[PDB]
RNA sequence: GAAAUUGUUGAAAGGGAAGGGCAUUUGAUCAGACAGGCCAGCAUCAGUUUUGGUGGCAGGAUAAAUCCAUAGGAAUGUAGCUUGCCUCGGUAAGUAUUAUAGCCUGUGGGAAUACUGCCAGCUGGGACUGAGGACUGCGACGUAAGUCAAGGAUGCUGGCAUAAUGGUUAUAUGCCGCCCGUCUUGAAA
RNA sequence: AAGCUCGUAUCAGUUUUAUGAGGUAAAGCGAAAACUUUAAAUAUGUAAGAAGUCGGACAUUUGAAUGAAGAGCUUUUAGUGGGCCAUUUUUGGUAAGCAGAACUGGCGAUGCGGGAUGAACCGAACGUAGAGUUAAGGUGCCGGAAUACACGCUCAUCAGACACCACAAAAGGUGUUAG
RNA sequence: GCCCUGAAAAUGGAUGGCGCUCAAGCGUGUUACCUAUACUCUACCGUCAGGGUUGAUAUGAUGCCCUGACGAGUAGGCAGG
């Protein structure tokens, strides 16, 4: 839904002889709690023999950001199994914060492929810090110095079936 | 409890909470088209019309 | 007896036949979700939720 | 003959578990807790925000 | 099949002639799995270890 | 001396369907009852329920942030410096880490606000329902007497006291409506 | 439907535990995957107690959960004996369609909302009425409901509004966006 | 990923029609919202069930009162009118 940012480890429960296995950790998204534990134990068992009834989870923090209202430059690094074989992808966002900028990528990914939220995978956010590294453009030229630009053909949305007026935008 | 997390995130350990004893359950689907093993659950838990529920203790089984 | 409940004790099964099955409503609210039969984990509205069934029960209440 | 309900109808709640009056009261979840200053973890910060 | 049945049949009237020799609570009847309690868990033998799932 | 069916008068309708159902209008028509019937309205109460205001609390990283100080860093390089044009101040390229703007990061400080949850917290507006029929009892208020919003609604008032409401009926109108029964009935025709 | 023993009890299209008549080897370490070596899963059997336990001894926390205190013995009576579709498994296969079995669910006796209409779809426990809330489906108008908010992509010289993997189908294309 | 082509007939003809193109299309997310005999609350009917009931023969004992759940239905059966 509007999303959330979760950290959570799972502790792989005690045999004998191999008391407290290795904290698994992961950092998920999700808009909710239970959301982003069965997404743990789904890439969990992807990535190593493990099932639910063979683990449990330690705990659930959510990751607010340090700085948000900072722009910043996100590059994510991701994976998605379409109809093909399972596909690699990054990409650049000019955003505020991880969270919004993944959301963003939901949606751009779900028009431009067709993309579900359950058959995405995120590898990894990085933020970048030093400009001119960026591989992209279309973010590239929001970079640019004394910038300017305007709103053309702004249209208002009135709530009246009528107006008297012959309207216009402006300019 | 919450003393105890508290706690634990100064001692740089984690609380794990208990895991839950009771549950509310309720019934969506209503009465057709169920598969028979299910009607026969839900005629043990008095779950029979829609939008019913109930308590339940938790237990593996 | 909603101590025994809650702290679900001795005498709870025998307080749970007591009870009858809740007879509820439908929500007030809406459920949200224009679709129901799916697990809750994809947006639907079954499953294992395990605290927004409170949300749900009063709004269904 | 008639349900009349608590959750209103404070008389026949009342009539129920009379804990109420001294909810009234004290008033219960309005309950101001003793606040510590308790501080977390270094190394649990750090994993929080670091990976 | 019954094995089972009768060497478990053998250990309730043992606890039962136990508990029956020295006054106890009797709890002879079975009890299942039970959901399981708190206990505090500390990252010392390791610190949590974060993943990468590529997944190659 | 019925009905099919036919005429005549009177009422009404009608653009390639008829009749049927639900609700009503218009018209025609109609019975009852006022030593107290019909329609309604206001207030306070109860069950049910919808929609707003507002307060107090708890949690998370005891929010994160903003904000204060501090250290360091760097540019889409602010002041300042150098060169060119010159429209004589704006470019160009260098300089310059705060200066004649500021930013980023690290630590520390003390708050509030968010989101979530709780209130046996206050208050208002709206709608439907008002079964039940001496008393019994569970309860509250109060020292008590007595009282109440507590085992199903009573108080005040007005109009009409009749085709006004209501009913019946033709009819308009919105929506719905496959022609009956039988035999195979699995395009179930 | 009637009796008689009773609600003592009875069981249940159910889970849990233990267990085979068998391994799927998805584990090769168990001879250089050679190996029955058995992580299991594919489910039936069995049971979870006086109907039991070693002449004689031991009562309901007397032996898991969960639900139903309506079950059982004998006698007797009406109607009824075929069939389409779907799904799961699996044998035979065909260009393809498929054929055969086994289980299960729907329809049959059965209306209602939606699907524009409808044997097979989706939802849904039918006395009459009121008020409320919703399911599946939908909200430009017909048509009750936002010409709502918001990110993107699309501009077809007969688009699409599809139920979807599915048949033309592998590809062509100096259209277009992202990788 | 969209878009065109990726083959079609022959009465005139259909995303359901109108018509729609920063959508009234397509994938997606948020909310508010309409709506069925479904669910809930209430009244009423009826049946079944559990209880109470000879005190004034309280004049219907096949009565009277209290409480609760439930109602589809062909062949067919039982019952009351």
């Amino acid at each position: 839904a509007h999303f959330k940012e979760y950290q959570v480890i799972g502790r792989r429960l005690p045999t004998e002889s191999v008391p407290e296995p290795k904290l698994f950790r992961m950092r998920i998204f999700a808009s909710n709690e239970v959301i982003a534990k069965s997404r743990y134990w789904y890439f969990l068992q992807k990535l190593h023999k493990v099932k639910k009834a063979s683990g449990e989870i330690v705990s659930i923090n959510q990751i607010n950001e340090a700085h948000p209202t900072k722009v910043k430059n996100f590059g994510v690094w991701v994976r998605y199994d379409s109809r093909s074989g399972t596909h690699n992808m990054y990409k650049e966002i000019r955003d505020v914060s991880r969270v919004a900028a993944v959301e963003t990528l939901y949606q751009d990914m779900a028009a431009r492929h067709r993309a579900r939220f359950r058959s995405i995978h995120i590898l990894k956010v990085a933020e970048i810090e030093k400009t001119a590294d960026v591989k992209r453009q279309y973010v590239k030229q929001f970079l640019t110095k004394d910038l300017k630009f305007p709103l053309p053909h702004r249209v208002q949305k009135s709530t009246k079936t009528f107006s008297y007026k012959r309207p216009s935008t402006f300019y | 409890i919450i003393q105890a997390k508290r706690d634990a995130k100064a001692a740089g350990s984690y609380y794990v909470e208990a895991q839950h004893k009771l549950v509310f359950v309720v019934r969506i689907k209503g009465i057709n088209k169920i598969p028979p093993k299910p009607r026969k659950v839900l005629q043990l838990l008095r779950l029979t019309r829609i939008n019913s529920g109930t308590f339940v203790k938790v237990t593996k089984a | 007896l909603i101590h025994e409940i809650i702290t679900v004790g001795p005498h709870f099964k025998q307080a749970n036949n007591f009870l009858w099955p809740f007879k509820l409503s439908n929500p007030s609210g809406g459920w949200g979700v224009p679709r129901k039969f799916k697990h809750f984990i994809q947006g639907g509205s079954f499953g294992n939720r395990e605290e927004f069934i409170n949300k749900l029960v009063k709004s269904m209440n | 003959v008639l349900k009349k309900n608590p959750l209103k109808n404070k008389q026949v709640l009342l009539r129920l578990n009379p804990y109420a009056k001294v909810f009234a009261a004290e008033k219960l979840g309005s309950k101001k807790a003793e606040k510590t200053g308790t501080k977390p973890a270094a190394v649990f910060t750090e994993t929080l925000k670091h990976d | 099949c019954r094995q089972e049945f009768l060497e478990r049949v053998k250990a309730n009237a043992a606890k039962r002639a136990e508990a029956k020799a020295q006054g106890v609570a009797v709890q002879l009847k079975r009890q299942p799995a039970q959901p399981r309690e708190s206990r505090i868990v500390s990252t010392e033998g390791n610190v949590p270890q974060t993943l990468a799932p590529v997944p190659y």
